[PDB]
Protein backbone atom coordinates (compact mmCIF):
# COMPACT_ATOMS: atom_id res chain seq x y z
CA UNK A 1 0.00 0.00 0.00
CA UNK A 2 0.84 3.95 -0.57
CA UNK A 3 0.65 4.38 3.26
CA UNK A 4 2.41 0.91 4.36
CA UNK A 5 5.53 1.27 7.12
CA UNK A 6 4.22 4.65 8.39
CA UNK A 7 2.57 3.83 11.98
CA UNK A 8 -0.33 6.20 12.85
CA UNK A 9 0.77 6.59 16.17
CA UNK A 10 4.41 7.32 15.51
CA UNK A 11 5.21 8.49 11.74
CA UNK A 12 1.93 9.59 10.98
CA UNK A 13 2.25 11.93 14.49
CA UNK A 14 6.15 12.79 13.65
CA UNK A 15 6.53 10.83 17.39
CA UNK A 16 9.50 8.83 18.11
CA UNK A 17 9.40 5.00 19.60
CA UNK A 18 11.47 4.94 22.43
CA UNK A 19 14.36 2.43 20.36
CA UNK A 20 14.29 3.16 17.25
CA UNK A 21 17.32 5.34 17.34
CA UNK A 22 19.13 2.46 17.93
CA UNK A 23 18.37 0.90 14.56
CA UNK A 24 19.58 4.04 13.20
CA UNK A 25 22.64 4.55 14.59
CA UNK A 26 23.40 1.15 13.50
CA UNK A 27 22.39 2.25 9.99
CA UNK A 28 26.34 3.62 9.03
CA UNK B 1 -4.94 -18.84 30.10
CA UNK B 2 -6.22 -16.90 26.84
CA UNK B 3 -10.05 -15.07 27.53
CA UNK B 4 -12.85 -16.38 25.53
CA UNK B 5 -13.66 -14.69 22.04
CA UNK B 6 -16.77 -14.06 20.88
CA UNK B 7 -18.61 -16.62 19.32
CA UNK B 8 -19.44 -15.10 16.50
CA UNK B 9 -15.52 -15.97 15.09
CA UNK B 10 -15.77 -19.23 16.15
CA UNK B 11 -18.94 -19.92 13.92
CA UNK C 1 10.83 -13.02 22.79
CA UNK C 2 13.63 -13.40 25.34
CA UNK C 3 15.32 -10.08 26.85
CA UNK C 4 13.19 -8.14 25.40
CA UNK C 5 11.04 -5.59 26.44
CA UNK C 6 7.09 -4.61 26.68
CA UNK C 7 6.02 -3.04 23.32
CA UNK C 8 4.26 0.25 23.21
CA UNK C 9 0.73 0.92 22.10
CA UNK C 10 0.23 0.64 18.32
CA UNK C 11 4.34 0.67 17.97
CA UNK C 12 3.83 -2.86 15.59
CA UNK C 13 0.39 -2.36 13.76
CA UNK C 14 1.04 -5.02 11.59
CA UNK C 15 2.01 -7.54 14.38
CA UNK C 16 -0.50 -10.59 13.77
CA UNK C 17 -1.09 -13.50 16.28
CA UNK C 18 -2.55 -16.49 14.47
CA UNK C 19 -4.50 -18.30 16.94
CA UNK C 20 -5.81 -21.67 17.14
CA UNK C 21 -9.54 -22.38 17.38
CA UNK C 22 -10.07 -25.38 19.12
CA UNK C 23 -7.86 -25.34 21.95
CA UNK C 24 -7.96 -21.66 21.67
CA UNK C 25 -3.97 -20.99 21.82
CA UNK C 26 -1.22 -19.04 20.22
CA UNK C 27 0.36 -20.65 17.31
CA UNK C 28 2.64 -18.33 15.71
CA UNK C 29 3.52 -14.52 14.92
CA UNK C 30 2.51 -13.46 11.63
CA UNK C 31 2.03 -9.84 9.88
CA UNK C 32 -0.11 -7.43 7.70
CA UNK C 33 0.83 -6.78 4.54
CA UNK C 34 -2.17 -5.70 2.75
CA UNK C 35 -5.96 -5.27 4.15
CA UNK C 36 -6.77 -9.02 2.54
CA UNK C 37 -2.63 -10.94 3.05
CA UNK C 38 -1.04 -12.39 5.91
CA UNK C 39 2.78 -13.38 6.17
CA UNK C 40 3.98 -16.01 8.06
CA UNK C 41 6.35 -19.13 8.19
CA UNK C 42 5.27 -22.07 6.61
CA UNK C 43 6.46 -23.84 9.59
CA UNK C 44 3.57 -22.14 11.48
CA UNK C 45 1.00 -23.70 9.01
CA UNK C 46 3.08 -27.16 7.92
CA UNK C 47 5.72 -29.26 9.54
CA UNK C 48 5.13 -32.91 9.66
CA UNK C 49 7.79 -34.42 11.66
CA UNK C 50 5.61 -32.75 14.68
CA UNK C 51 2.70 -34.05 12.57
CA UNK C 52 1.56 -30.35 11.94
CA UNK C 53 -0.45 -29.60 9.71
CA UNK C 54 -3.14 -26.67 9.67
CA UNK C 55 -6.21 -26.11 7.64
CA UNK C 56 -7.88 -22.80 6.74
CA UNK C 57 -10.82 -23.68 8.87
CA UNK C 58 -8.27 -24.67 12.21
CA UNK C 59 -6.90 -20.97 12.67
CA UNK C 60 -7.71 -17.43 12.79
CA UNK C 61 -6.07 -14.27 12.92
CA UNK C 62 -6.48 -11.43 15.45
CA UNK C 63 -4.81 -8.15 14.34
CA UNK C 64 -4.01 -5.22 16.04
CA UNK C 65 -3.16 -6.60 19.47
CA UNK C 66 -1.03 -5.54 22.35
CA UNK C 67 -2.36 -7.90 25.34
CA UNK C 68 -1.31 -11.81 24.51
CA UNK C 69 -4.26 -13.30 26.63
CA UNK C 70 -6.92 -10.70 26.81
CA UNK C 71 -9.82 -9.98 24.28
CA UNK C 72 -8.92 -6.53 23.50
CA UNK C 73 -12.56 -5.34 22.96
CA UNK C 74 -12.90 -2.38 20.07
CA UNK C 75 -9.55 -2.36 19.37
CA UNK C 76 -8.57 -5.85 17.93
CA UNK C 77 -9.75 -7.04 14.89
CA UNK C 78 -10.05 -10.95 14.25
CA UNK C 79 -10.23 -12.80 10.90
CA UNK C 80 -11.01 -15.65 9.61
CA UNK C 81 -8.78 -17.34 6.27
CA UNK C 82 -9.76 -17.64 2.57
CA UNK C 83 -6.51 -19.55 2.01
CA UNK C 84 -3.20 -20.99 2.49
CA UNK C 85 -0.28 -20.92 0.01
CA UNK C 86 2.84 -22.67 1.52
CA UNK C 87 5.88 -21.75 -0.45
CA UNK C 88 5.89 -25.09 -3.60
CA UNK C 89 10.05 -25.24 -2.94
CA UNK C 90 9.49 -25.10 1.54
CA UNK C 91 11.71 -27.67 2.89
CA UNK C 92 10.64 -29.06 5.72
CA UNK C 93 12.48 -31.95 5.29
CA UNK C 94 16.00 -30.53 5.84
CA UNK C 95 16.54 -27.10 6.98
CA UNK C 96 13.66 -24.80 6.61
CA UNK C 97 14.95 -23.48 3.33
CA UNK C 98 12.00 -20.96 1.67
CA UNK C 99 10.02 -21.11 5.79
CA UNK C 100 7.46 -18.48 4.16
CA UNK C 101 3.78 -18.73 3.67
CA UNK C 102 0.84 -16.47 2.86
CA UNK C 103 -2.77 -16.70 4.15
CA UNK C 104 -5.52 -14.53 2.38
CA UNK C 105 -8.05 -13.33 4.60
CA UNK C 106 -11.86 -14.00 4.20
CA UNK C 107 -12.71 -9.99 4.11
CA UNK C 108 -10.25 -7.31 4.57
CA UNK C 109 -9.76 -5.94 7.50
CA UNK C 110 -10.58 -2.42 8.66
CA UNK C 111 -7.02 -0.60 9.70
CA UNK C 112 -6.70 1.73 12.54
CA UNK C 113 -4.21 3.48 15.03
CA UNK C 114 -3.27 -0.63 15.91
CA UNK C 115 -3.90 -1.80 12.84
CA UNK C 116 -1.15 -1.27 9.58
CA UNK C 117 0.52 -3.15 6.95
CA UNK C 118 4.31 -3.01 6.86
CA UNK C 119 6.28 -2.66 3.81
CA UNK C 120 8.07 -5.87 2.00
CA UNK C 121 11.60 -4.62 0.72
CA UNK C 122 12.87 -3.55 -2.90
CA UNK C 123 15.77 -4.82 -4.37
CA UNK C 124 17.57 -1.37 -3.17
CA UNK C 125 16.54 -1.60 0.23
CA UNK C 126 17.42 -5.03 0.80
CA UNK C 127 20.94 -4.37 -0.76
CA UNK C 128 21.39 -1.01 1.51
CA UNK C 129 19.89 -2.31 4.74
CA UNK C 130 20.74 -6.08 4.99
CA UNK C 131 24.34 -5.80 5.94
CA UNK C 132 26.03 -6.80 9.06
CA UNK C 133 26.07 -4.92 12.05
CA UNK C 134 23.11 -3.05 10.97
CA UNK C 135 20.00 -3.71 13.32
CA UNK C 136 16.36 -4.78 13.27
CA UNK C 137 13.85 -5.24 15.39
CA UNK C 138 11.42 -8.56 16.31
CA UNK C 139 8.52 -8.90 18.00
CA UNK C 140 5.86 -11.23 19.53
CA UNK C 141 4.10 -12.95 22.36
CA UNK C 142 6.69 -16.15 22.13
CA UNK C 143 8.54 -17.38 25.77
CA UNK C 144 10.47 -15.00 27.14
CA UNK C 145 12.90 -17.92 28.37
CA UNK C 146 14.00 -20.96 26.71
CA UNK C 147 13.10 -22.92 29.38
CA UNK C 148 7.64 -17.94 30.90
CA UNK C 149 5.44 -15.85 28.95
CA UNK C 150 4.43 -12.65 28.66
CA UNK C 151 1.54 -10.48 29.29
CA UNK C 152 1.82 -7.97 26.19
CA UNK C 153 3.36 -8.09 23.01
CA UNK C 154 7.46 -7.97 23.45
CA UNK C 155 10.21 -6.49 21.44
CA UNK C 156 14.03 -6.18 20.67
CA UNK C 157 16.14 -5.12 18.45
CA UNK C 158 18.98 -7.03 17.37
CA UNK C 159 22.12 -6.72 14.53
CA UNK C 160 22.34 -8.81 11.30
CA UNK C 161 25.52 -11.06 12.09
CA UNK C 162 27.84 -11.87 9.03
CA UNK C 163 27.37 -15.00 7.05
CA UNK C 164 30.63 -16.85 8.13
CA UNK C 165 29.64 -16.37 11.72
CA UNK C 166 26.16 -17.83 11.00
CA UNK C 167 27.47 -20.60 9.24
CA UNK C 168 30.09 -21.74 12.28
CA UNK C 169 27.69 -21.26 14.90
CA UNK C 170 24.95 -24.46 14.10
CA UNK C 171 25.53 -27.98 11.88
CA UNK C 172 22.62 -27.07 10.45
CA UNK C 173 23.00 -26.36 5.91
CA UNK C 174 22.35 -22.58 5.82
CA UNK C 175 20.98 -21.36 2.41
CA UNK C 176 21.09 -17.40 0.71
CA UNK C 177 17.02 -17.48 1.68
CA UNK C 178 18.15 -17.33 5.10
CA UNK C 179 20.00 -14.28 7.41
CA UNK C 180 21.21 -14.42 11.20
CA UNK C 181 20.47 -12.15 13.56
CA UNK C 182 21.70 -12.03 17.51
CA UNK C 183 24.51 -10.60 19.60
CA UNK C 184 27.72 -12.23 19.82
CA UNK C 185 29.07 -13.46 23.21
CA UNK C 186 31.70 -11.02 23.57
CA UNK C 187 29.15 -7.94 22.74
CA UNK C 188 27.53 -7.98 26.26
CA UNK C 189 23.84 -6.98 25.01
CA UNK C 190 21.65 -10.49 25.03
CA UNK C 191 17.68 -11.14 22.94
CA UNK C 192 16.60 -13.52 20.83
CA UNK C 193 12.91 -15.05 19.36
CA UNK C 194 11.76 -17.80 20.92
CA UNK C 195 8.59 -20.70 20.76
CA UNK C 196 5.63 -18.54 19.67
CA UNK C 197 7.37 -15.58 17.93
CA UNK C 198 7.65 -18.11 14.73
CA UNK C 199 6.47 -16.34 11.92
CA UNK C 200 6.62 -13.11 13.27
CA UNK C 201 8.71 -10.04 11.49
CA UNK C 202 11.78 -8.91 11.69
CA UNK C 203 11.62 -5.42 10.80
CA UNK C 204 14.03 -2.29 10.10
CA UNK C 205 13.27 1.51 9.52
CA UNK C 206 14.81 2.78 5.77
CA UNK C 207 16.55 5.80 6.65
CA UNK C 208 15.99 7.07 3.15
CA UNK C 209 12.13 7.15 3.66
CA UNK C 210 11.57 6.55 6.67
CA UNK C 211 9.54 3.79 6.57
CA UNK C 212 9.32 0.38 8.23
CA UNK C 213 9.97 -2.89 5.99
CA UNK C 214 9.57 -6.70 6.56
CA UNK C 215 13.13 -8.32 6.18
CA UNK C 216 12.44 -11.58 7.66
CA UNK C 217 10.32 -13.84 9.42
CA UNK C 218 11.20 -15.64 12.61
CA UNK C 219 12.21 -18.79 11.07
CA UNK C 220 14.61 -21.30 13.20
CA UNK C 221 17.45 -21.34 15.97
CA UNK C 222 18.98 -23.78 18.26
CA UNK C 223 17.38 -22.61 21.54
CA UNK C 224 16.79 -19.20 22.92
CA UNK C 225 19.03 -16.95 23.55
CA UNK C 226 22.21 -19.44 23.69
CA UNK C 227 25.93 -17.93 23.57
CA UNK C 228 27.02 -18.85 20.22
CA UNK C 229 24.25 -19.35 18.50
CA UNK C 230 21.94 -17.05 16.63
CA UNK C 231 17.97 -16.81 15.31
CA UNK C 232 17.39 -17.26 11.81
CA UNK C 233 15.31 -15.29 9.66
CA UNK C 234 13.49 -16.09 6.26
CA UNK C 235 14.98 -13.74 3.58
CA UNK C 236 11.76 -12.09 2.37
CA UNK C 237 13.33 -10.40 -0.47
CA UNK C 238 14.77 -13.67 -1.90
CA UNK C 239 11.22 -14.63 -2.29
CA UNK C 240 9.64 -11.69 -3.19
CA UNK C 241 8.91 -12.98 -6.65
CA UNK C 242 6.67 -15.89 -5.18
CA UNK C 243 4.89 -13.39 -2.81
CA UNK C 244 3.93 -11.15 -5.73
CA UNK C 245 2.85 -14.19 -7.65
CA UNK C 246 0.55 -15.66 -5.38
CA UNK C 247 -1.02 -11.99 -4.43
CA UNK C 248 -1.11 -10.90 -8.60
CA UNK C 249 -2.61 -14.63 -9.06
CA UNK C 250 -5.14 -14.92 -5.96
CA UNK C 251 -5.82 -11.27 -5.19
N1 LIG D 1 15.40 -26.08 16.79
C1 LIG D 1 14.95 -26.38 15.44
C2 LIG D 1 16.18 -26.42 14.53
C3 LIG D 1 15.80 -26.87 13.13
C4 LIG D 1 15.97 -26.00 12.08
C5 LIG D 1 15.62 -26.38 10.79
C6 LIG D 1 15.11 -27.65 10.54
C7 LIG D 1 14.95 -28.53 11.60
C8 LIG D 1 15.29 -28.15 12.90
C9 LIG D 1 13.99 -25.29 15.02
O1 LIG D 1 14.29 -24.11 15.20
N2 LIG D 1 12.85 -25.65 14.46
C10 LIG D 1 12.36 -27.01 14.18
C11 LIG D 1 11.16 -26.79 13.27
C12 LIG D 1 10.71 -25.35 13.48
C13 LIG D 1 11.92 -24.61 14.05
C14 LIG D 1 11.44 -23.79 15.20
O2 LIG D 1 11.36 -24.27 16.33
N3 LIG D 1 11.12 -22.54 14.93
C15 LIG D 1 10.59 -21.62 15.93
C16 LIG D 1 11.65 -20.81 16.63
C17 LIG D 1 12.96 -21.26 16.71
C18 LIG D 1 13.90 -20.49 17.38
C19 LIG D 1 13.49 -19.28 17.93
C20 LIG D 1 12.17 -18.88 17.81
N4 LIG D 1 11.28 -19.63 17.18
C1 LIG E 1 -1.09 -31.47 4.35
O1 LIG E 1 -2.46 -31.20 4.18
C2 LIG E 1 -2.91 -31.25 2.76
C3 LIG E 1 -4.35 -31.10 2.72
O2 LIG E 1 -5.10 -31.81 3.66
C4 LIG E 1 -2.51 -32.54 2.12
O3 LIG E 1 -3.01 -32.64 0.79
C5 LIG E 1 -1.09 -32.71 2.17
O4 LIG E 1 -0.72 -33.92 1.52
C6 LIG E 1 -0.63 -32.71 3.58
N1 LIG E 1 0.82 -32.89 3.68
C7 LIG E 1 1.84 -32.00 3.05
C8 LIG E 1 1.47 -30.82 2.24
O5 LIG E 1 3.02 -32.26 3.21
NA1 LIG F 1 28.50 -24.96 10.26
NA1 LIG G 1 22.80 -16.00 21.01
Amino acid sequence: EADCGLRPLFEKKSLEDKTERELLESYI
Amino acid sequence: DFEEIPEEYLQ
Amino acid sequence: IVEGSDAEIGMSPWQVMLFRKSPQELLCGASLISDRWVLTAAHCLLYPPWDKNFTENDLLVRIGKHSRTRYERNIEKISMLEKIYIHPRYNWRENLDRDIALMKLKKPVAFSDYIHPVCLPDRETAASLLQAGYKGRVTGWGNLKETGQPSVLQVVNLPIVERPVCKDSTRIRITDNMFCAGYKPDEGKRGDACEGDSGGPFVMKSPFNNRWYQMGIVSWGEGCDRDGKYGFYTHVFRLKKWIQKVIDQFG
